[PDB]
DNA sequence: AGCAGATATCACTCAGCACGA
DNA sequence: TCGTGCTGAGTGATATCTGCTTTGGGTGGGTGGGTGGGTTGAGGCAAT
C-alpha cells in the first residue's frame, strides 16, 4: 500500500495522526499533576474529567 | 598553464602524516585517543600541535630514518595540509565504541537509503565533509620547543597589522592586537542538499566561495535516461553549516610608527572558535592569511587587487583596614585621607533599597569634587575609576557605567543636554530613547563621580559658596556628598609636596616607606566582599539618627541665617546619612549597624565642606 | 557568467491512398 | 470495414545560437531621480 514517511526520518504518518488523536480524544490533567509531582494536589471534579475534549467543545 | 618542478611530493607528507597520527605517542597514542573521542560524540574540535610534528621529526632523525621537514611545509602552505590531514582523519577513523543512535540522524537514514536505491539499480557517493563532525586547528610552533631543537618559530612569532604584508599570504602567521567589533553568529553553508521531486533522489553541492549558483535541473541517472524534467529544490534540513563570525582586529598604540594611523585586518571564525573573541581584548590571533577573491562581474571590475582575512586557528588571551585601602587608593598623591575615605564609601556604596511602597531610596552615595587647579583631581578620578569593575571615564558612556560608579571629568563644562541626563540618571535611575529609528529604555542605576571647577576658575572667598558653583543648587542638593578641595600656600607643605613630586621623578617609585601600600587585587576583592554583604539597624540608633538630625537641621538652619552655609539640611541629607552608614556598616563586615560608624559618617559630612570652609 | 530573445532544424499528427479480406 | 505501409506537408517543439548589463562609483551622466543607496565637513542663512 503506498505508505506515507516524513523525508529523511523513519516516523509513520499514520502512527503519528493516530497516536494524536487518541491523546485528544482521551486525556485528563491528572496525568500531568503525577508527572509533575503534584499527585496530592488533584481533585475529584477538574482532574478526572476530559480537557482536550471540553476545550474543542469550547472553541465550538 | 605552463608546469614547473617544485621539490614538495605530497604523497610522501602523506604518509608523514598518517604515520605521525598513528605512531605519536607523548598509554596509547595521543592522537588516537583523540580520535577515539571524536567516535563516541565526544569530541568536536582537533587541534594538530606542530611541536608534536617537531618532536617527531627529531625522533625520526635520531632513529636515522630521516623524513622531510613537515613543520616548514605546513607553515608555508597550510590550507592544503587542512584537507590533507582531515584525509588522514578519515582514514583512519576508529570504529565507535559507544553504541549510539544512529535511525536519530537525518543523514544516517538518508545515506542508507542511497545505498539501498544503488544496490537496487546495480542489481538490475557523497562529499567527505558532509559527513564529518569535527573541526581541525593548527597551533602554532611554541617559541620554547623551537629554540630547544634549534629552528626559528615564524609562525608564533607575533606581528603587528602592517608586518603583515602580501609576501605572508597562505601561510600561519600570528597578529597581536586589540579586538574593535565582532559580527553575530551565522550559518555559513559548506554543502546544500537538493531533492529532486519526480526522481526521488538526493543531489548534493559543494560551497567554497562567497557566492553560489543553485541547481535548476535534475543530474541523475534514472532522470537522464527517462528524460523526466525534474526541477531540485533546495532542503536546508540534510545541508550542512558552520557557525561563522567575522572580526576586526585593531593596531596598539605601541605598534604604530610615529605620524602614522592605526590599521585593522579582518578575521574570519569558523567552527568551535566562535565566542572566543569579544570587542576589547588583546590578543594574539594565529591563522592562516588568505585571499578573499572576487566573483562575477565585481571580480572583473576590481582587478588584481585584493581583499585579505585571517582564518582563525588558535586564540591567545593575555591577561586599621580603612586608612590603609585609602592611602593605597592613590599613593603617588599627597595624602588626603578624608577625600580617599569618601571615595572609598562611594565605590563601596553599600545600602539596603527594598522600601517597596513606590519607590525607593537611592543606592548611591554620589561623590562631587570640586576645587581650584592643581590638586591632583584628575589622579583620584583615573585612580577611582580604574579600580572599579564598572568605573567609565569620560570627559564634558553611561550605560556602561549602569550599576556601577561613573567617573566624569570636566564635570562643570559639560553641556546642558547631558546635564538634563544625568539629572535623569540621579532622580530616575533610568535611561530614556525616544526616537523614530528605535525607542528603548535601559535601567541606569549608576553612581556619579564628578569633578569640577569654579566659575571664576578659582575659588574666591569673599563670594558665596553657592555663587562659586556654577551648576544648579538641586543638583548640588542632591549630591550626597560634596568636598571642597583648595590649595593653601605654605612653606612645609609645599615642601613635603616638592619633595615627593622630586622623588617620585627620580626613582619612579613611592617615596613613603613608613608603610607598605596593600596590594590591589587584595582591596578589589575585599570590596567585591563587601558589596556581597547586607547590613542592619536596630531602633536605638535610628533614635540616635534622629537626634543627630534635628541637630543637623538646627545647625544648618542658624549657619544659613547667614551666606556662607552650602544651604540647609534636608532628608535627603538624612538619607544620605543613613547610606553613609549602611556602607561603613558593610565595611566592617558587621550586621548591625554600629553607633561608631553613625559618628564616622557625620564627622566624614563634616570634614567634607566645613573643614575646608572654615580655613 | 548569467539571462532573455530569436533562428532554424528536428520530429510527430492527421491525412488518404493501394491491396485483401 | 481492419492492417500495413508509403507519402506528405503541415503544425508544431525543443534543442539550439546571438546580444546585453550587471557591480555600484563618478574611468555612464544631471533632459533617469533625491522616498533605490552614498553622507561627513564647510559654508551661508534666518530666527533667536
Ligand atoms: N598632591 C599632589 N602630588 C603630586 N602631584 C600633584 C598633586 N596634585 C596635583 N599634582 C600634579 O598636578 C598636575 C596637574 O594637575 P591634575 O591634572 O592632576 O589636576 P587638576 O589641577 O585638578 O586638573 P585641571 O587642570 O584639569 O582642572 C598633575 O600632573 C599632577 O601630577
Ligand atoms: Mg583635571
Ligand atoms: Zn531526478
Amino acid at each position: 500500500e503506498p505508505l506515507r514517511i516524513i523525508w529523511g526520518t523513519n516516523v509513520s504518518i499514520q502512527e503519528c495522526t493516530t497516536n494524536f488523536r487518541n491523546f485528544l480524544m482521551s486525556f485528563k490533567y491528572k496525568f500531568r499533576k503525577i508527572l509533575d509531582e503534584r499527585e496530592e494536589f488533584i481533585n475529584n471534579t477538574t482532574d478526572e474529567e476530559l480537557y482536550y475534549i471540553k476545550q474543542l467543545n469550547e472553541m465550538r | 598553464l605552463p608546469s614547473i618542478q617544485l621539490p614538495v611530493d605530497y604523497n610522501n607528507l602523506f604518509n608523514e602524516i598518517t604515520d605521525f597520527l598513528v605512531t605519536f605517542k607523548q598509554k596509547g597514542p595521543k592522537y588516537m585517543a583523540m580520535l577515539q573521542k571524536v567516535a563516541n560524540r565526544e569530541l568536536n574540535s582537533v587541534i594538530i600541535d606542530l611541536d608534536d610534528i617537531l618532536q617527531y621529526q627529531n625522533e625520526k632523525f635520531l632513529q636515522g630514518t630521516q623524513a622531510d621537514d613537515l613543520v616548514s611545509a605546513i607553515q608555508q602552505n597550510a590550507n592544503h595540509f587542512t584537507e590533507l590531514f582531515c584525509r588522514a582523519i578519515d582514514n583512519n577513523m576508529p570504529l565507535p565504541t559507544k553504541e549510539i543512535d544512529y535511525k536519530d540522524d537525518v543523514l544516517d537514514v538518508i545515506l542508507n537509503q542511497r545505498r539501498l536505491r544503488n544496490e537496487r539499480m546495480l542489481s538490475d557517493l557523497f562529499p567527505p565533509n558532509l559527513t564529518r563532525r569535527y573541526f581541525l586547528y593548527f597551533k602554532p610552533l611554541s617559541q620554547n620547543c623551537a629554540r630547544r631543537y634549534r629552528k626559528k618559530a615564524i609562525s608564533s612569532k607575533p606581528l603587528s597589522v602592517r608586518q603583515i604584508k602580501g609576501d605572508f599570504l597562505g601561510q600561519l602567521i600570528t597578529v597581536r592586537g586589540i579586538i574593535t567589533r565582532v559580527s553575530d553568529v551565522k550559518p555559513a553553508v559548506e554543502v546544500i542538499a537538493y531533492t529532486c521531486d519526480q526522481c526521488g533522489y538526493e543531489v548534493f553541492q559543494e560551497v567554497n566561495s562567497r557566492t553560489f549558483t543553485p541547481l535548476s535541473e535534475c543530474t541523475s541517472e534514472e532522470c537522464s535516461q527517462n528524460q523526466t524534467k525534474g526541477q531540485l529544490f533546495m532542503s536546508t534540513r540534510a545541508s550542512k553549516f558552520s557557525a561563522f563570525q567575522e572580526c576586526k582586529i585593531q593596531e596598539l598604540s605601541q605598534q604604530v610608527p610615529v605620524g602614522h594611523i592605526p590599521r585593522s585586518l579582518n578575521i574570519h571564525v569558523n567552527g568551535t572558535l566562535v565566542r572566543s573573541l569579544s570587542p576589547g581584548d588583546i590578543v594574539d590571533v594565529t591563522g592562516i592569511f588568505l585571499p578573499a577573491p572576487y566573483t562575477g562581474f565585481k571580480a572583473l571590475k576590481a582587478g588584481l587587487l585584493t581583499e585579505t582575512y585571517l582564518e582563525a586557528q588558535f586564540v591567545r588571551q593575555h591577561k586599621d583596614v580603612y586608612n590603609r585601602l585609602a592611602k593605597s587608593i592613590a599613593p603617588e598623591i599627597y595624602g588626603n585621607l578624608d577625600v580617599k575615605k569618601a571615595l572609598l564609601l562611594l565605590l563601596v556604596g553599600g545600602v539596603d533599597k527594598r522600601v517597596g511602597d513606590g519607590m525607593k531610596i537611592r543606592g548611591d552615595i554620589n561623590v562631587c569634587l570640586m576645587g581650584d587647579p592643581g590638586v591632583a583631581k584628575s589622579q583620584l578620578l583615573k585612580a577611582i575609576c580604574k579600580i572599579s569593575p564598572r568605573g567609565v571615564y569620560t570627559t564634558g558612556a553611561l550605560v556602561l557605567a549602569d550599576n556601577g560608579i561613573c567617573c566624569i571629568d570636566e564635570f562643570d563644562k559639560m553641556d546642558e543636554s547631558d546635564r538634563t541626563a544625568i539629572h535623569e540618571v540621579m532622580e530616575q535611575q533610568t535611561i530614556s530613547i525616544s526616537k523614530a529609528g528605535i525607542n528603548t529604555t535601559l535601567n541606569a542605576r549608576t553612581s556619579i563621580l564628578a569633578a569640577a571647577n569654579p566659575l571664576y576658575g578659582r575659588y574666591n572667598p569673599r563670594l558665596s559658596p553657592l555663587d562659586n558653583i556654577n551648576l544648579p543648587a538641586a543638583l548640588l542638593s542632591r549630591f550626597d556628598i560634596l568636598f571642597l578641595m583648595l590649595d593653601i600656600p605654605s612653606r612645609d607643605d609645599d615642601e613635603k609636596l616638592a619633595e615627593h613630586v622630586t622623588y617620585v621623578h627620580m626613582h619612579n617609585k613611592q617615596p613613603d616607606l613608613d608603610f607598605t601600600p596593600v596590594e590591589p587585587s587584595k582591596m578589589r576583592e575585599y570590596i567585591a566582599y563587601a558589596k556581597t554583604k547586607r547590613p542592619v539597624m536596630s531602633e536605638a540608633v535610628n533614635d540616635y539618627v534622629v537626634q543627630a538630625y534635628i541637630r543637623l537641621r538646627q545647625d544648618s538652619k542658624r549657619e544659613m541665617d547667614s551666606k556662607f552655609s552650602f544651604g540647609q539640611a534636608t532628608p535627603r541629607t538624612l538619607l544620605g546619612i543613613i547610606r553613609l552608614s549602611q556602607a561603613l556598616a558593610k565595611l566592617r563586615l558587621a550586621d548591625m549597624v554600629d553607633i561608631d560608624d553613625v559618628e564616622e559618617a557625620l564627622r566624614l559630612v563634616r570634614v567634607s565642606k566645613e573643614s575646608l570652609y572654615q580655613e
